[PDB]
RNA sequence: UGUGGACCCGCCCCUUGGGGUGUGUCCAAAGGGCUUUGCCCGCUUCCGGAUGGGCCCGCGUCCCAUCAGCUAGUUGGUGGGGUAAUGGCCCACCAAGGCGACGACGGGUAGCCGGUCUGAGAGGAUGGCCGGCCACAGGGGCACUGAGACACGGGCCCCACUCCUACGGGAGGCAGCAGUUAGGAAUCUUCCGCAAUGGGCGCAAGCCUGACGGAGCGACGCCGCUUGGAGGAAGAAGCCCUUCGGGGUGUAAACUCCUGAACCCGGGACGAAACCCCCGACGAGGGGACUGACGGUACCGGGGUAAUAGCGCCGGCCAACUCCGUGCCAGCAGCCGCGGUAAUACGGAGGGCGCGAGCGUUACCCGGAUUCACUGGGCGUAAAGGGCGUGUAGGCGGCCUGGGGCGUCCCAUGUGAAAGACCACGGCUCAACCGUGGGGGAGCGUGGGAUACGCUCAGGCUAGACGGUGGGAGAGGGUGGUGGAAUUCCCGGAGUAGCGGUGAAAUGCGCAGAUACCGGGAGGAACGCCGAUGGCGAAGGCAGCCACCUGGUCCACCCGUGACGCUGAGGCGCGAAAGCGUGGGGAGCAAACCGGAUUAGAUACCCGGGUAGUCCACGCCCUAAACGAUGCGCGCUAGGUCUCUGGGUCUCCUGGGGGCCGAAGCUAACGCGU
RNA sequence: AGGCGCCGAGGGUAGGGCCCGUGACUGGGGCGAAGUCGUAACAAGGUAGCUGUACCGGAAGGUGCGGCUGGAUCACCUCCUUUC
RNA sequence: UGAUGA
RNA sequence: AUUGAAGAUU
């Protein structure tokens, strides 16, 4: 454009959009469960992946990954919740955080032990 | 009607070399002139000289070249290989002494026009003045 | 009492209410202690200082124009009132004004800054701790007192809440330190001390001080330190790989010596010398004493134990590979993507890479992102030229000379607090942390200077633009008129059995005689050949011929004016087709629709009919593959060839259009290329 | 002292404008390995396609009018290139 | 006139 | 049963 032009219009700061309203920035959040369903993936993906219903301090209701070998929740669960999208699964973009309130740990977890949120077990060690 | 007369000189004079002209006329203006003289001065070009066309005054402006060349492209290597406006009428530029800019590490200038005169950037530096910044030339 | 000060009037200097002066008027005070006639603490008036503040002004300060008009104390005035003081701050009266595309008004969001984080920088983001300013003290009013408040722990009232109530009435306000509860992903002790510093009152001794100086909790952050050091096999076991030879964990362990975090014993701080008292003189100066929360801590000496490792990762980006299990499952996943019976990508295991009292995850900010491009981007086909003009504001402006000096540049000077940042040298054993010193610095104010460029004023020129005279080409537009070819119908003639239509057919029309043929008539719409690779217009667009009304434009002459220029937000006008309204018209064509074929079906392609519409006038609509998918103007940069239209000295030369090929150059390419 | 008055937080009734909520009923839209109907489009896509508009049809669409090439194939042409 | 997912 | 494996097919 111009000089002028930009004496005139000038440029347009380009600010963009959450890709998570875990509302209030915040970096998680706290919700109960509703439904514990199971859902197919898309794309070239075939399984059965586990998602919770989750109605959020927020205020919002969402989807959320249950993710892991297996849980243990159900319609009453209460959980922590923290963001990061599925994928393979359009409209699922939290997580919900192993070893939080009602969310046990993943039983018998040798390696990625931290996210999953499983102690260090004791057996040589 | 001719909206930039120091942009059309650089112009004239950059489209000229790169089709290797021996010269070209430029309507003639004492400012046009005073740059010349720092082209001249600077040995980018060979020099100037006032005529007319068809009676009004121009600037022959002779230009220079470098040797003839080695393999497959004989063409001489360009003496002025870049002029270009800094000011211009949509935005006028000016420095301060403390920010006159330097050109291609030196092996170039930048005119630059005081209220002491026309003057290269050492030029300028030297006598501590500023002014507004007309083009830079390597 | 009147040093003096206040006020009215005058006069002088000075210049907004600043000094000075003269009548007149008006205005002061408080006592206390004593080491008691002479000192200490006070009181009163006034002039100054110092510090702290009020008020005003230039400039700067986020998002939305899908917010464009706003405003009655409104804008100004005269006279009051009010204040410490200016002011529609408030009031009476008069005037009719003020503000806004340079964004008023309205909506959203927000305490501002010093700084902070990021970035090569320009910039972006941000304002927690610390320092400065502002504003608020349950929400809303309001004043009192005072040098100062319209007052967080003062007052009054209204409201909402909690508490007491003998039901009339009352009490209250942690956004002070702790602490409780609620919300939340989440944020501390109902600690110790006035020892230091600082604050209030006091002559002092002192008292008050949840300011503060410490300690406590939390890997939340930064920095320092430990979990040992040297030996120690061609190399235990176990575990893992294995072409069954072996290879790996691995000097790693074991084991030898050595040192000695922790822990124990002994000593033990600086931070604190003042206030005060004595001497001197309540001064200067000298002497003396009291005082430590931190704390029996830091630090010093002695003794002394081999004494903690975790987390993430190993398909590519990205440093690190193997065996099992598993079979599009269970699962992974930042993006690309792994898994369907041989998975370095899932889960486990050996081994490996990385970091280490941490390591990862999520959220958020800057980066990379020249991906809003000022530095530093683009629009023929990638996203992007406005459908075209006209011209408003605005932006931009040829050549010469002079003034001015606004922009711009230079010198001096003031300002830019401290912290922080950067550099030095210092103190804690280092560092973090801290001290001291030095050096940067835009921006703004003042004074002086320059004048090239930009601006402005005044003059001047003719190269831009406009005009004059003379010549030209054109489907440029408007109005009226007229011509022939063809189709349809109507009338007459002659004439007989089909015509029409298709891939083949049928619907249809024909003995009320159609088709074909000849003559006459009516009507509507469109203009064959010329016709072009042609011309005209800003676009849309414009085609028989004739007249009239009218737009643009090209050439020659070099005659006039003297920069009068370019572009153009908004506005206004034009704008193909189809469509809308009113009134006409209606030949041919033809959405819809009615039939005939076709087809698996055929709401279609083919065939026979047919209304709107196509046509005219007037008023709308305002769209498009409104295309060169290429905004407008000007200057510059090889040529060749075809063409329309001028001029010349007419091989040619020289303008203005239309084309193609293509120097230099450009482009992702295709292409573009006076 | 007390009284009256102006102003005045706040409240009321009428009248507009505006924001949140919830909402019976209702319109599409995105996304989801292997459901149904046809076959519009891409080759001349088997009726060249696209387009503004207008009517119509389960659906893609079809047709009318005008426009565009961002259309295949054959011709006459003239341009370019080719010489010569 | 049609030719199921990777 | 079939397929590389599935959907679909008996
Ligand atoms: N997507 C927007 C519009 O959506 C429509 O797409 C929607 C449906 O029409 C389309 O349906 C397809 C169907 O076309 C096709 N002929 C058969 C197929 N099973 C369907 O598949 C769809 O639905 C199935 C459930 O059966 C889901 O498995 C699948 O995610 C989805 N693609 O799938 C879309 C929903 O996923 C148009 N077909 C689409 O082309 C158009 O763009
Ligand atoms: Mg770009
Ligand atoms: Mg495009
Ligand atoms: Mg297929
Ligand atoms: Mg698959």
């Amino acid at each position: 454009p111009t000089i002028n032009q930009l004496v005139r219009k000038g440029r347009e700061k380009v600010r963009k959009k959450s890709k998570v309203p875990a509302l209030k920035g915040a970096p998680f959040r706290r919700g109960v469960c509703t439904v514990v369903r199971t859902v197919t993936p898309k794309k070239p993906n075939s399984a059965l992946r586990k998602v919770a219903k989750v109605r959020l301090t927020s205020g919002y209701e969402v989807t959320a990954y249950i993710p892991g070998e297996g849980h243990n929740l159900q319609e009453h669960s209460v959980v922590l919740i923290r963001g990061g999208r599925v994928k393979d699964l359009p409209g699922v973009r939290y997580h919900i955080v192993r070893g939080v309130y009602d969310a046990a740990g993943v039983k018998d977890r040798k390696k990625s032990r931290s996210k999953y949120g499983t102690k260090k077990p004791k057996e040589a060690a | 009607m001719l909206t930039d007369p120091i942009a059309d000189m650089l112009t004239r004079i950059r489209n000229a070399t790169r089709v290797y002209k021996e010269s070209t006329d430029v309507p003639a203006s004492r400012f046009k002139e005073e740059i010349l003289r720092i082209l001249a001065r600077e040995g980018f070009i060979k020099g100037y000289e006032r005529v007319d066309v068809d009676g009004k005054p121009y600037l022959r402006v002779y230009l220079k070249y470098g040797p003839r060349r080695q393999g497959p492209d004989p063409r001489p290597e360009q003496v002025i290989h870049h002029i270009r406006r800094i000011s211009k009428p949509g935005r006028r530029v000016y420095v301060g002494v403390k920010e006159i800019p330097r050109v291609r590490r030196g092996l170039g200038i930048a005119i630059l026009s005081t209220s002491k005169g026309v003057l290269t950037d050492r030029e300028a530096r030297k006598l501590g003045v500023g002014g507004e910044l007309i083009c830079e030339v390597w």
